[PDB]
């Protein structure tokens, strides 16, 4: 027990505003202090707002100060953060953050004892794109082996990210699924796949991407085919 | 604002080794020193509060130590499960911050890419362009070099690739390399290659395609 979720991460442009909540369980919420914590994408950690167990007493970093709100709801048991004023460099994942039971001992430190899975907020003007899917089919040729690879490159769609199963979540074992490449304002990713080289055109290979940005949802047949 | 300059930046370790990270601090901060792990594709867990003090259901093998600027994680025997960022952050005072990080990584021998090449989908040659694919999987170490030739002359132009994190399963990385043209440039050009440079060979490791079909 003892669970945080967050929810509310998306694209929003420069100037722009989100709100994201945390909901709390496992635990009695307003016996503890929370905090607000970034990630960046060159993975680097950020502590940018702490609300209390009672509300007051909010703490800010001098770069939040004025464009964010940390708020609670004690009783709905929900951390927030309002965010304003949003700027590029605010693009990272939102992790909520509990610390350890707050008493008036005189003053005391605060350690970060669970954490929550991150919603990811995107600071762009750039536009949502969905992908296009195309099929990497193997030339029937003269391959080395008794296994084939496979794969599905997913194109030009905005903004991160996009899942890709392979057989609808059958074919597990042989994925390789690359990270996302950002340029010229749009990702591309790739997945490849290993399978034996019998059930080759025989049995069907299938890729499907879901970009929920877009609600966009494709199902690319591959089979190992003679290009 | 606090300062927590952490040692190394990267490192590799042969599983058995014992490691030692350091925290420095600009400023004084007694046993207000945490630390926290992170695997890949996780959130960050706390595993030793004031320097010293673990919290429990991790290993004896972990050992925090330190007082004043400078406080060290121990890490007594390395194992698979233990690679991952190791971060250490100050609570002391406000604003609490953090150290950028100590990213460990598992050594194991070195391992040659399986390298595939894929021409344009027909899908793709519709909409006027053509990605030309190349997937290098799993060698070790990281540092592989991948050019592209066009009928025997280097691209540079166009090309983006991607590498995966270590893996979980074999320690291994793997990469993707992506050359983009238009149909127009593509239906002009003959052979499409692929030279792959690792530590595992003296010679490029080469896949090639002549384009033709139907």
């Amino acid at each position: 027990e003892v669970q945080l979720v967050q929810s509310g991460g998306g694209l929003v442009n420069p100037g722009r505003s989100l709100k994201l909540s945390c909901a709390a369980s496992g635990f009695t919420f307003s016996s503890y202090g929370m905090s607000w914590v970034r990630q960046t994408p060159e993975k680097r950690l950020e502590w940018v707002a702490a609300i209390s167990g009672g509300g007051t007493y909010i703490h800010y970093p001098d770069s939040v100060k004025g464009r964010f709100t940390i708020s609670r709801d004690n009783a709905k048991n929900n951390l927030y953060l309002q965010m304003s004023s949003l700027r590029s460099e605010d693009t990272a994942l939102y992790y909520c953050t509990r610390h350890p039971f707050y008493r008036y001992d005189g003053g005391n430190y605060y350690a970060m004892d669970h954490w929550g899975q991150g919603t990811s907020v995107t600071v762009s003007a750039a536009k949502t794109t969905p992908p296009s899917v195309y099929p990497l089919a193997p030339g029937s040729a003269a391959q080395t082996n008794s296994m084939v690879t496979l794969g599905c490159l997913v194109k030009g769609y905005f903004p991160e990210p996009v899942t890709v199963t392979w057989n609808s979540g059958s074919l597990s074992s042989g994925v390789h699924t690359f990270p996302a490449v950002l340029q010229s304002d749009l990702y591309t990713l790739s997945s490849s796949v290993t399978v034996p080289s019998s059930p080759r055109p025989s049995e069907t290979v299938t890729c499907n991407v879901a970009h929920p940005a877009s609600s966009t949802k494709v199902d690319k047949k591959i089979v190992p085919r003679d290009c | 604002d606090e300062l927590l300059t952490q040692s190394p930046a990267t490192l590799s370790v042969t599983p058995g080794d014992s490691v030692s990270l350091s925290c420095r601090a600009s400023q004084s901060i007694s046993n207000n020193l945490h630390w926290y792990q992170q695997k890949s594709h996780e959130s960050p867990r706390l595993l030793i509060k004031y320097a010293s003090q673990s919290i429990s259901g991790i290993p004896s093998r972990f050992s925090g130590s330190g007082s004043g600027t400078d406080f060290t994680l121990s890490i007594n025997s390395v194992e698979t499960e233990d690679f991952g960022m190791y971060f250490c952050q100050q609570s002391n005072s406000w604003p609490l911050t953090f150290g950028g990080g100590s990213k460990l990584e598992i050594k194991r021998a070195d391992a040659a890419p399986t390298v595939s090449i894929f021409p344009p989908s027909s899908e793709q040659l519709t909409s006027g362009g053509a990605s030309v694919v190349c997937f290098l999987n799993n060698f070790y170490p990281k540092d592989i070099n991948v050019k592209w030739k066009i009928d025997g002359s280097e691209r540079q132009n166009g090309v983006l690739n991607s590498w995966t994190d270590q893996d979980s399963k074999d320690s291994t990385y793997s990469m993707s390399s992506t050359l983009t043209l238009t149909k127009d440039e593509y239906e002009r050009h003959n052979s499409y290659t692929c030279e792959a440079t690792h530590k595992t060979s003296t010679s490029p490791i080469v896949k090639s395609f002549n384009r033709n079909e139907c």
